RNA sequence: AGGAUUGCGACUUUUGUCAAGGAUGCUGGCGUAAUGGUUAAAUGCCGCCCGUCUUGAAACACGGACCAAGGAGUCUAACG
RNA sequence: GUUGCUUAAUUGAACGUGGACAUUUGAAUGAAGAGCUUUUAGUGGGCCAUUUUUGGUAAGCAGAACUGGCGAUGCGGGAU
RNA sequence: CGCUCAAGCGUGUUACCUAUACUCCACCGUCAGGGUUAAUAUGAUGCCCUGACGAGUAGGCAGGCGUGGAGGUCAGUGAC
């Protein structure tokens, strides 16, 4: 017969690590989670309570509730044509920050400086990010540069 | 200055097989086949009634005079198409009897009106 | 019923004043570019003088030329297709040549021909087959007032100010250039000087980047 | 030719009424007539109402009139329902007002009359208001319909089944309680 | 009935004013330039040639 | 002699529909939520009631 | 057939300002299939690609004397089905363009090579009657060089002709 | 194609004129079987026998010698 | 500001009162209108192609993976 | 069929043939977006303007053609 457990086919998943065995380093559970904050998820082998299925290794979702030793997050999740809510139960352990969102609230700080500094000076801004433009023209000097003429290697045996 | 009638398809539209087997007639009927040619429009066979051989709005309904043709079986119906001989002829029943062809005929050329039969019998 | 007949006197001498705004403006585009090709061929022989290279600035706009017909097309390149507006054999557009848009010719370089058009292959296509987006419908660029009334807030007030924006790329190229309903052009009236059309132009077919070769493809096919 | 959407597709609305009275089709060219000329969004909402099926257009009770005239600067308004106007035995002080309906009740005319309003028409409104000033629009309750609790039932919904009758012994052992294998 | 502004001429002077001044002063030829220079190279020649 | 399974035509079916995101709202639901934390909670709610019924007037 | 000249460079990255830069003497139709022949060979020697580069100049290379006989000597590796030789032929020809494109065709010819599956390594024009080894070039290059051309044919727009014709020269 | 006028313009010293929001002008022959319509044959190219079950039928798969009339989702009790 | 939660606490955590900052609605491209509800038909024997691929000496054999076709589809080419 | 410095094999350079595909115009239908009885005769269900699209078995909906009887109406037709 078929074989469908819940921890099947996780041989490397769950697999530890490369001289990484053993006890967890105490920033794991010194880290704070409050109602909002985006998380990804990380199993590990050693700890085998509250324990995630498979399918959400590597996913991405925001906490919806705290706990003593746990956190409540929901993930959207494909099936048949029309996503889902999921509502997991994880500890500490597992999850770790998304650096994600990180970059934007840095981007957030910057258009308010530039706006607030050059409306009292320059009187143009320019706040939108712009994609990498193509290039402009330019003269490469040949002073001690002078063009290497090459040609194609005849065919040897090594 | 009237726009000139163009018929688009004037062959007449036969069914399948009518020629071939005696008991189907040459009224028009859609084959509803699986296996048929007909229906899927095969190289080198009959062609299918379809709403782009549909004539002109302008001339629809027109003859080779330019006029929309109205069935009279008396005198009294006759009173419509008093005001109206360029664009509405007549044609005159069947049904109605030898000596009241004379009746309608009589005042139909009064006021200037084409019937497209009469002629007459005589 | 009265003064409507004082106000065909009247309407008439407010039009006498934008035909020359637009004089002026068409005299001074007209400097713009012979000064801009001018400027290039001299500044390679300032450059050749003194033991050096001069290498001219990369294309800032790029033509696209649907080449393959509909059916047997992958979903990835079939959707981005679509973003650009090719949903019909023989179809054009105009692209703004970034880093972004560049990997989108990528997915497409089998169904698609493009290269850099010129300031002569574009004033053709505006006049010949240009067509206007106005309230959905398929209208033409037959009077410049047509122009005005839609890309009014953005200057362009004439049909030469659209076509300045296209070739110059300007700051409104993204309103402008999806004003114009995109180009239903014929097929080529002396060919495709290939006997295969489906092997990338370096090899011998018609697909890909093609650069200065887009601008006889084009004329020809309008 | 690579069709994005579908094509010769339908506008998915009622463009005019499905019933067939004389009566109505005449207001229908009144207001049709109003929305193209005026530009005031009062007119083109009405005009969208006459199309209406029944069931799309509920009956707005007397008491539910009498709420929209407690609302902050809001007493003088000439209130437009667009369907019928029931009368309602569980208020008394109805003041003096004035409405615009289709239909009104036999009851619903003698509670308007005796306080000394005005029981008028669509068509009488039409003349005193054609942008439709100090007017307020009123809609019955849709979603209170007896065939609206039994749409979209499953587990774990909480919406009705569809039986006949009626209590006990029928609908409520196994597979509505844990007792009996489970709860749904 | 659409024209085209290319034939015609009374379409093309409908659009671009300006076509009388281009026509007249013959902007599709003119002269133009120049010497003070013809002027040279240095050291192209040689890795162009080799 | 039949057929075992298979997934041809299955996600070409399922984007002729849709594949659609889960709509959000503001306010989500509350449930799942600890009972300790949403019993207090009520009577936060309840008690500032009060402070904004006495500053209006 | 033109004679391209196709100097690269690589990048102006920070740390490294000013690379080398590379020059090609590259064989192809049209200014096109130069930069793509370019950066084909520059792979088989340097860490460079398309994306990590760009080309600095693209000058045609015109012949200096275009109307005279030279004797040009062509080495040239090509890849056969089952393995890739080394090889040294020579041309007869007016111009290098000219003498390149008719490698092409004797190539395809006798070793069914195609344009993909040719690397030309070097071409020389060589100055002495002596250099030259090849015995079907040397026929050429002998004091009085006459012969005749035997049977000749005519060529008639025309089908029918009252002649009976004759092959005489 | 369209069928009073309305618009954009151009050339005009001016009135006006114009290739400018779709053909007007001048001339001849015949006024009927001449042009067209249907119908039969000949000539060029093309065209396997329908209906049906099937992944798949011209099929060496099943029903069909021929013609006429008859011949197959109806009514009811509870219902959405 | 709010409390029966939490703190050594005048801390914290949730939900708030009032306040400051709209060209520059803070990447590209496109948008054929967007979102949503009820109801009911047929279907639930499939098959072939380019790559990935298991059994088998191999098969116009059996069995999966990803897109595209035929079935439901004519038309030009591959004689057919 | 016949072909041998090909009408064969490899490679190059031009012209030319041609699909219900592409461009442009005529007409048909379907769908969308507008404008209008402000006395202003004849269908407001009217009378116009502008733009796009058109393959299809099983299936669903729409608009019409005909047959036998029933109520109304053309003082309908008929031993001529």
């Amino acid at each position: 017969g078929k074989s469908h457990g819940y921890r099947s086919r996780t041989r490397y998943m769950f697999q530890r690590d490369f001289r990484k065995h053993g006890a967890i380093a105490l920033s794991t559970y010194m880290k704070v989670y409050k109602v909002g904050d985006i998380v990804d998820i990380k199993a590990n082998g050693s700890i085998h309570k509250g324990m995630p299925h498979k399918f959400y290794q590597g996913k991405t979702g925001v906490v919806y509730n705290v706990t003593k030793s746990s956190v409540g997050i929901i993930i959207n999740k494909m099936v048949g044509n029309r996503y889902l809510e999921k509502r997991l139960n994880l500890r500490v352990e597992h999850i770790k920050h998304s650096k994600c969102r990180q970059e934007f609230l840095e981007r957030v700080k910057s258009n308010a400086a530039k706006k607030a500094e050059a409306k009292a000076q320059g009187v143009a801004v320019q706040l939108k990010r712009q994609p990498a433009q193509p290039k402009e023209s330019r003269v490469v000097s040949t002073e001690g540069n002078v063009p290497q003429t090459l040609a194609p290697v005849p065919y040897e045996t090594f | 200055l009237h726009p000139k009638i163009v018929k688009k398809h004037t062959k007449k539209f036969k069914r399948h097989h009518s020629d071939r087997y005696h008991r189907v007639s040459e009224n028009w009927r859609k084959q509803k086949g699986i296996d048929s040619v007909v229906r899927r429009r095969f190289r080198g066979n009959i062609s299918e009634p379809t709403i782009g051989y549909g004539s002109n709005k302008k001339t629809k309904f027109m003859g080779p005079d330019g006029r929309k043709v109205v069935l009279v079986s008396n005198v009294k119906g006759l009173t419509p198409l008093l005001m109206h001989t360029k664009t509405f002829a007549a044609e005159i029943a069947h049904n109605v009897s030898s000596k009241n062809r004379i009746a309608i005929l009589a005042e139909a050329k009064k006021n200037g009106i084409k019937v497209t039969n009469a002629k007459a019998r005589l | 019923q009265k003064t409507a007949e004082q106000v065909a006197a009247e309407r008439v001498a407010r039009k006498a004043e934008k035909r020359a705004a637009i004089l002026e403006r068409n005299a001074a585009y007209q400097k713009e570019y012979e000064t801009a090709e001018r400027a290039v061929i001299d500044a390679k022989r300032e450059a050749k003088a003194n033991s050096s290279y001069y290498v001219s600035a990369e294309a800032k706009l790029v033509f696209v030329v649907r080449i393959k017909g509909i059916n047997k097309i992958p979903p990835k390149p079939r959707k981005v297709l679509q973003l650009l507006r090719l949903n019909q054999i023989n179809s054009g557009t105009f692209v703004k040549v970034t880093k972004a848009t560049s990997e989108l010719l990528k997915l497409i370089e089998p169904y698609v021909a493009y290269g850099y058009p010129s300031y002569s292959t574009v004033r053709q296509l505006v006049y010949k087959r240009g067509y206007g987006k106005i309230n959905k419908q398929r209208i033409p660029l037959s009077d410049n007032s047509i122009v005005e009334a839609n890309l009014g807030n953005y200057g362009i007030l004439s049909v030469d100010d659209l076509i300045h924006e296209i070739v110059t790329v300007g700051p409104h190229f993204k309103q402008a250039n999806n004003f114009l309903w995109p180009f239903k052009l014929s097929n080529p009236s002396g060919g495709w000087g290939v006997p295969r059309k489906f092997k990338h132009f370096i090899q011998g077919g018609s697909f890909g980047n093609r650069e200065e070769f887009i601008n006889k493809l084009v004329k020809s096919m309008n | 030719i690579d069709h994005t959407s579908k094509q010769h597709k339908r506008s998915s609305h009622r463009t005019a009424p499905k019933s067939d009275n004389v009566y109505l089709k005449l207001l229908v060219k009144l207001y049709a007539f109003l929305a193209r000329r005026t530009d005031a969004p009062f007119n083109k909402v009405i005009l969208k109402s006459l199309f209406l099926s029944k069931i799309n257009r509920p009956p707005v009770s007397v008491s539910r009139i009498s709420r929209a005239l407690k609302q902050e600067g809001a007493a003088q308004k000439t209130i437009v329902v667009v369907g019928t106007v029931t009368d309602d035995n569980r208020i008394f002080e109805f003041p003096k007002t004035t409405v615009a309906a289709l239909r009104f009740t036999a009851g619903a005319k003698a509670k308007i009359l005796k306080a000394g309003g005005e029981a008028i028409t669509l068509d009488q409104l039409a003349v005193r208001a054609p942008k439709g000033q100090n007017t307020l629009i009123v809609r019955g309750p849709r979603a209170s319909r007896e065939a609206a609790r039994h749409f979209g039932f499953g587990p774990h919904k909480g919406k009705a089944p569809r039986i006949q009758s009626t209590g006990r012994k029928f609908e409520r052992a196994r597979g509505r309680r844990r007792s009996r294998a489970f709860k749904v | 009935q659409k024209k085209n502004p290319l034939k015609n001429k009374q379409v093309l002077l409908r659009l671009n004013p300006y076509a009388k001044v281009f026509a007249a002063e013959k902007l599709g030829s003119k002269k133009v330039d120049q010497a003070n220079k013809i002027k040279p190279s240095a050291t192209a020649l040689e890795t162009l040639k080799h | 002699k039949s057929k075992n399974h298979t997934a041809h035509n299955q996600t070409k079916k399922a984007h002729r529909n849709g594949i659609k995101k889960p709509k959000t709202y503001k306010y989500p639901s509350l449930k799942g939520v600890d009972a300790k934390f949403r019993r207090n909670h009520r009577f936060a709610l309840h008690g500032t009631a009060k402070a904004l019924a006495a500053k209006r007037a | 057939r033109k004679e391209y000249q196709v100097i690269g460079r690589r990048l102006p990255t920070e740390s490294v300002p000013e690379p080398k830069l590379f020059r090609m003497r590259i064989f192809a139709p049209n200014d096109v299939v130069a930069k793509s022949r370019y950066w084909y060979f520059l792979q088989k020697l340097h860490k460079v690609k398309k994306a990590s580069g760009e080309i600095v100049s693209l000058n045609v290379i015109h012949e200096a004397h275009p109307t005279t006989v030279k004797n040009f000597g062509v080495w040239v590796r090509y890849d056969s089905r089952s393995g890739t030789h080394n090889m040294y032929k020579e041309i007869r020809d007016v111009t290098r363009v000219g003498a390149v494109e008719s490698l092409y065709q004797d190539m395809a010819a006798r070793h069914r090579a195609r344009f993909r599956s040719i690397h030309i390594l070097k071409v020389v024009e060589l100055e002495k009657t002596a250099d030259v080894k090849r015995q079907y070039v040397k026929q050429f290059l002998t004091k009085d060089l006459k012969f005749p051309l035997p049977h000749r044919v005519q060529k008639t727009n025309k089908v029918y002709a009252y002649k009976r014709p004759s092959t005489f020269y």
